[PDB]
């Protein structure tokens, strides 16, 4: 196994302070279902039983 | 009139007298009225046998 460290971005002890920002867009991503409904079922008694 | 083995639904009047009845095997209708053991069952779609 091996878990890869994230951005390290250390911290200045002076009045200024460090920041890490982007340099491109890369939109879009694939998404998640929510399963909002389930099929209906009817059972006709005395007919199966 | 002959008489065989059925099921009915029965109304007892405050009296004991019997005023109403039904019989389940006779009429999708009737076989809704005798499940829900009542003379008024509401309006919707219901499967029937």
């Amino acid at each position: 196994i091996a878990f890869n460290h994230p951005i390290q971005v250390d911290q200045l002890n002076s009045s200024y302070f460090k920041l890490s920002i982007p340099t491109n867009f890369s939109f879009g991503v694939t998404q998640e279902y929510i399963q909002t409904t389930i099929q209906k079922v009817t059972v006709d008694c005395k007919q199966y039983v | 009139y002959k008489l065989q083995p059925l099921t009915f639904l029965l109304d007892f009047s405050v009296d004991g007298y019997i005023r109403r009845a039904i019989d389940c095997g006779f009429n999708d209708l009737s076989q809704l009225h005798c499940s829900y053991e009542s003379f008024d069952v509401e309006s919707g779609v219901y499967s029937v046998s």
